[PDB]
């Protein structure tokens, strides 16, 4: 039953005596699958997870400094150093100033300037390398099995895809087992995605994009103390009148890059697993082993009450949710529509194949999905004078 | 937030309702409306769901329903072993939850009894230590809820006043008792009066 | 087998902080969003905020929106829930409940059967009082009666005539004042004939504070 | 002596006999004035400053969120809403979302959603007005007056021109006094230009620019808690499969603005007040009050020592710095360059006019400049046979 | 009149911090640069650092470049140095002293005449210790001595033989240790034909303890 | 950093000569060389700066020049009040100030006279009070500039050294006193020795 209220939502109906029904799972849908003889299962790929991501590099987008330094030199005496040149979080230039007597020099002229600060980044962004092979799809099953919603193993199952492990079979109880060839190798390809985690959001980029940014960089095993290369990216120098010079940090990029995303699908972080909300499995269901759990049981004979009014779904099925004052369950709950109450020529058709009652205690719930026709009909639940009927119009 | 009746009460055998009333963005918005089980000393448990279901295990005399902002949880068959207070519950249209103010139900083990009530002013001894505490004495009325007010020469008094949940007599009534805190200069002020209501009827003392 | 274990009860004074923790068994920890729900003694459930234990991602009621954080440990499949700058209204029993999360991991709306199954739930007092016997004052069919006010921690034992008189006898629970110090009293009922004639002496003693007292009240 | 050792220096000679000489004073130069039987005197625009500015309006170039919220709706029960959308501190933004049986609403279909988040500023800048009467030039006099290079008001003195107050007259003690008629309001146009601030750093931008900017902005006298226009600009909203919506913070947009500014002029702040390095004055000197302090003074006789080596600036002359052993002391000092050492023919001239020992004292020091003609002459001071020399090569 | 005064002396203990002042009168202060040098005790000059009093820039040593803050009010016309997380390297006496800023505002070379005028300094005594007096310990033409070890505060005076005995008596500076604590030793040259014979008693006190002390010495 | 001899005595009316040396960031690379005076209580003053130069009310018997990387300043009429600490120093091409160690100068009053030194070891009290100190008296020395350098069996010690500032006797010759701190243990590991050099000359005493 999990389609049920899912705005994007596909049926695909099987031949009668088929083995085979293709279908094409994505992120944001769900697919009711019909079939005769069979029951109705909905199947939704609910997640994506790739695992074993690497770090590949981090790029600085917003930095500062401190510290800054300098050293200079009368003319003649040649070019000005400073031992901070040797440190590899400093960033150091030189220029020429104006010295004389009135500064402290023999002789009149440029001397040699050298200004050097320590760079240190404020917040930066991270790239990790993906492996095709390390795919997870996450697929969930629901049979509609006539329970209720909002129930607190055997309508529902989890089955998981792998690149290694394209075929899966998800055994439901009563109602058998199905089958799942898959092609999780076609659809997405991570040949050349990158993931890019900036300020705890996350989305999948091209690596020929992620090589080319120019923002000073540090190296995926980098780990501790980041050495950042290409720090002149952020940082700049200025000078004044022959008279000084001073060092200025670019400011934030941040505003640039999200910017560059806008193009990009988004994604999410599961400890180590990146997980994404996006994309899709072209899958091949065997319909073979699955049977209908209730097709040897006898009618329900009590009465039926409807618990909510009867509600149309955003494509015109409706679903209907009866209490049972009975005792005989487990039983075939009778319900069909019908234009001619005299009649009860059946019109319309079930989305819920063989619709019953579990239980055997006294007020017990269950819930099916009907496929009106147009116009006018009476949906009709239960038999002889306690039926309880609901008129419907549909568009 | 939500509201329902302090007290309900019914025979062994017979059918009683509890009202919960809500607004728009709670009860008479959605269907998240739940309805809880609590026996003195112990948590919750959750007895209906979704307006109307029950959870495996819990009996079908419980049942309930929803009409515009005011739910109804229905017991019929009532048995001794349902007496507890009951909580009405909603999610609301901010992602919060509301609970009610929670209904005592008592199943009737006797004829209903009125309070006798005994007012002690300070003891002449207490405001010698410099303390003065007005005392109410709530005894043998069934079934055991009341609501006390206090009074201070005919006008209402809410600071001060501690009351306590009704507790069961050696004789199976009920009995509480209500404190009313004031400096001795306060009470040289004024009269004061406390009032107990049960069943709707109200008894009144004054010192 | 689903159980919420719950820390064991404690005291503390207003301006602290409390952390109560929850351990889930039975159920796996990370498909479940953990509330915390308290409640006065006497008074209704309060509704307190939750967790998503398979994200981390948490919501808070506004009323507790500065002072609450509710954090979870997966390793160790156990909720916590921090109440700070605690004040005289926190004394509360402090419950988790669960509800399961969605399949894709989000927790925006909640099942239709939330909290099916709830803590053990944990007594919080907050009080500045510490380890200190009460006073005892008399009151005066008719009906007499003991105070016993001012004390901390519980409990306080009553009796009347060292024993000889129980008929008509009801000691009441302890009330816990805006002072941060409990307060009882006990009535009993005695014929209006015996009054000048028969003496009725209150026996409270308070085992924490080791202080044993008797009280002779009379018209 | 202050323009000596500045490489931006020029050299302006009036006259003879003239009142008159016309300077163009700019931040980063000097100008050495000289003209016949007055002494040489050095004149330079040190400060600008703009006073009195007001506040005109802040921009927020970094934004975060807290605080999120949602208030969500079923179908047919009608749009959604938060008390939030009444505080002008957040943000808010509606959609629709899936919603039926499964999530509590009685009917399925599209319900309501809206989401609010809190704003606030991280990083903010701030733009201020200026009003031209409110400018305040700093000139700095130096006199050659034979004082040396670092002695610890008659050789120097401060002059300070504002639009209403154009003329300024600086009086030189023993040299008397010079004139100055500037032109304030010509020059920088302040007509147009606002000024910036941002991280402690300061620029001079134009109001159109300004007023254009694409960002948040609070009002020049709303202060403590600021209130923002325009809040939009920095904060996305994102919905996803009909599920959900969350609010997104666009990144710093420091970059961005650091990139405009890079046309732009540069400037600093004393305390209240701005302080400009770069822009110019135009002055008339009236030069009919300078006089010669020591012209009347008789010959030093006694025996001159150079204490330093002579130094060619940055414009071929010299400078010439002498201890003298005498005590006839104050007297002018025999100074003069010569091709031969035998005539004593003076060639090329002196910048410093009328070089003089003004201390009484023994062992006193002073400090000349000279411009020497192109190749070899010999730099003589002194008288007779104690007269010291140093041979001079220019280009 | 250029004048520099400083506050009077400090006594702290390591880990501690202390800020001292230098107020300028006789000069525009906004004009110049104060710098801070230290000396400890029979040691050299150590330049700190210097702040700009016209536009709060400032330039510290690197040996001090974590330690210390230094920094000015105009109204005031006051400089403050303080240095934190002190050691016992630190006792010393701190100056300040003056240098010109050029007319731009700026302080990137000084003037040839830099530290023309300095304060009077400021004594700064790093120790642990608290108000504590001295043991005393005998040490022996000769010479024999009295060693007083391990006091605190100074001063500690010293006599021989009650006064009787001045000639040939010297009492040495107090040495401050890796202890905290102070430590003296006085000496007295006596003749070697009396050491047997005459007696020498040395009598120390130390009021700030207020302990007097005589203690005989002899071979 | 800056290196100047520690010191240096004529006779009054004799010239003398301070030297000073630096390194091509500091005194070889800058005229800003200054020499400051500090005499004994007060605060250090200016007497020449930019190499040569003199503040005004600074006598002329004060002279100043430079040599690639020493600096000297030069005293002639020496006169009894000229006696005092003397100090170089720049500034570096680093935007520091560096000063030399100081120089005493002596105006001698007195022929030029050799200390005489004795060294006492722990007192047999001391050990028993479970400290061990080693003393070393110097006096009679003139002029009161001296270096002691501790041994501990031919080998030198740096460690637990303290040592005063030469201090007048009354007589107006020189005394001073080196303490070697030592733990009861350490003395009874070894010999110890204290040596003095004054004026090139070194006296030695072992116990
Ligand atoms: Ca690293
Ligand atoms: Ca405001």
């Amino acid at each position: 039953i999990r389609c049920i209220g899912v705005s994007n939502r596909d049926f695909v109906e099987g031949m009668s005596g088929g083995t085979w029904v293709d279908v094409v799972l994505e992120h944001g849908g769900c697919v009711t699958v019909m079939a005769q003889d069979k029951p109705t299962v909905d199947i939704e790929l609910v997640t994506t997870t790739v695992s074993n991501m690497a770090e590949v590099r981090s790029y600085c987008y917003e930095a500062s400094i401190s510290d800054m330094a300098s050293d200079s030199r009368c003319p003649t005496q040649g070019e000005a150093y400073l031992d901070k040149q040797s440190d590899t979080q400093y960033v150091c230039k030189r220029t020429l100033v104006d010295r004389g007597w009135g500064n402290g020099c023999g002789l009149f002229g440029k001397g040699s300037l050298v200004t050097c600060a320590k760079f240190a980044c404020s917040k930066k962004m991270t790239g990790k390398s993906i492996q095709p092979e390390n795919l997870e799809y996450r697929i969930m099953l629901s049979v509609h099995g006539s329970q209720h919603s909002g129930m607190i193993d055997e309508n529902r199952a989890k089955v998981e895809i792998t690149p290694n492990s394209p075929r899966a079979e998800a055994t439901l109880g009563g109602f058998g087992s199905l089958g799942l060839d898959c092609e999780p190798r076609t659809g997405l390809d991570f040949s050349d995605l990158y993931y890019l985690t900036m300020n705890n959001k996350h989305w999948l980029v091209h690596k020929e994009w992620f090589h080319d940014i120019p923002l000073p960089w540090h190296a995926g095993a980098d780990t501790g103390t980041p050495h950042w290369n290409n720090k002149e990216a952020l940082v700049e120098f200025k000078d004044a009148h022959a008279k000084r010079q001073t060092v200025v940090v670019l400011g934030s990029q941040e505003g640039a890059v999200h910017t560059a995303l806008a193009g990009a699908l988004e994604a999410e972080m599961d400890g180590a697993k990146g997980r994404l909300s996006s994309g899709h499995l072209k899958c091949r269901l065997k319909m073979d082993k699955l049977r209908l759990k209730g097709v040897s049981y006898s009618l329900c004979t009590a009465a039926f009450t409807f618990t909510k009014i009867p509600a149309e779904t955003l494509h015109g099925t409706v679903t209907v949710e009866v209490q049972y004052a009975g005792t005989d369950g487990p039983c075939k709950v009778p319900a069909q529509m019908a234009v001619d109450m005299q009649t009860l020529t059946p019109v319309g058709r079930l989305i819920t194949a063989n619709p019953v009652i579990t239980e055997s205690t006294e007020n017990s719930k269950m819930m099916l999905e009907l496929d009106p026709p147009f116009g006018d009909s009476y949906i009709v639940i239960g038999v002889g004078e306690k039926k309880i009927t609901h008129h419907w119009h549909r568009s | 937030a939500l509201t329902q009746p302090a007290s309900v009460s019914g025979s062994p055998g017979q059918s009683i309702t509890i009202s919960c009333t809500g607004t728009s963005s709670d009860v008479g918005g959605f269907n998240y409306v739940s309805w809880f089980q609590q026996h003195p000393g112990k948590a919750p448990k959750l007895m209906l769901y979704d307006v109307t279901s029950r959870p495996s295990g819990v009996s079908s005399r419980f049942s309930g329903s929803k009409s515009g902002n005011t739910a109804s949880l229905t017991i019929s068959g009532l048995q001794a072993e349902d007496e507890a207070d009951y909580y009405c519950s909603s999610h609301t249209s901010r992602g919060t939850w509301v609970f009610g103010g929670g209904t005592k139900l008592t199943v009737l083990g006797q004829p209903k009894a009125a309070p006798s009530v005994t007012l002690f002013p300070p003891s002449s001894e207490e405001l010698q230590a410099n303390k003065a505490t007005l005392v109410c004495l709530i005894s043998d009325f069934y079934p055991g809820a009341v609501t006390v007010a206090w009074k201070a020469d005919s006008s209402p008094v809410k600071a001060g006043v501690e009351t306590t949940t009704p507790s069961k007599q050696s004789n199976n009534k009920y009995a509480a008792s209500s404190y009313l805190s004031l400096t001795p200069e306060q009470w040289k002020s004024h009269s004061y009066s406390c009032q107990v209501t049960h069943e709707g009827s109200t008894v009144e003392k004054t010192v | 087998e689903v159980q919420l274990v719950e820390s064991g009860a404690e005291v503390k004074k207003p301006g602290a902080s409390v952390k109560v923790s929850c351990k889930a068994s039975g159920y796996t920890f990370t498909s479940y969003a953990m509330h915390w729900v308290r409640q006065a003694p006497g008074q209704r459930l309060e509704w307190m905020g939750w967790i998503n234990a398979g994200n981390g991602n948490t919501k808070y009621s506004q009323k507790f929106q500065d002072r609450v954080t509710i954090t979870r440990d997966t390793s160790a499949s156990t909720a916590y829930m921090e109440l700070s700058s605690l004040r005289s209204e926190d004394t509360a029993i402090y419950y988790c409940a669960r509800d399961k999360v969605d399949d894709y991991g989000d927790y925006w709306f909640p099942t239709l059967w939330y909290f099916d199954y709830w803590g053990q739930g944990t007594l919080v007092t907050v009080s500045s009082a510490s380890t200190k016997g009460p006073s005892v004052f008399p009151l005066a069919t008719a009906a007499l009666g003991c105070l016993v006010k001012d004390y901390f921690p519980e409990p306080v034992t009553v009796s009347w005539n060292s024993g000889a008189l129980t008929s008509g006898v009801h000691t009441f629970p302890a009330v816990l004042q805006s002072s941060g110090l409990y307060s009882l009293s006990s009535v009993v009922t005695v014929p209006s004939s015996s009054l000048g004639t028969q003496t009725y002496i209150c026996n409270v003693n308070h085992k924490p504070s080791n202080t044993k007292v008797d009280k002779r009240v009379e018209p």
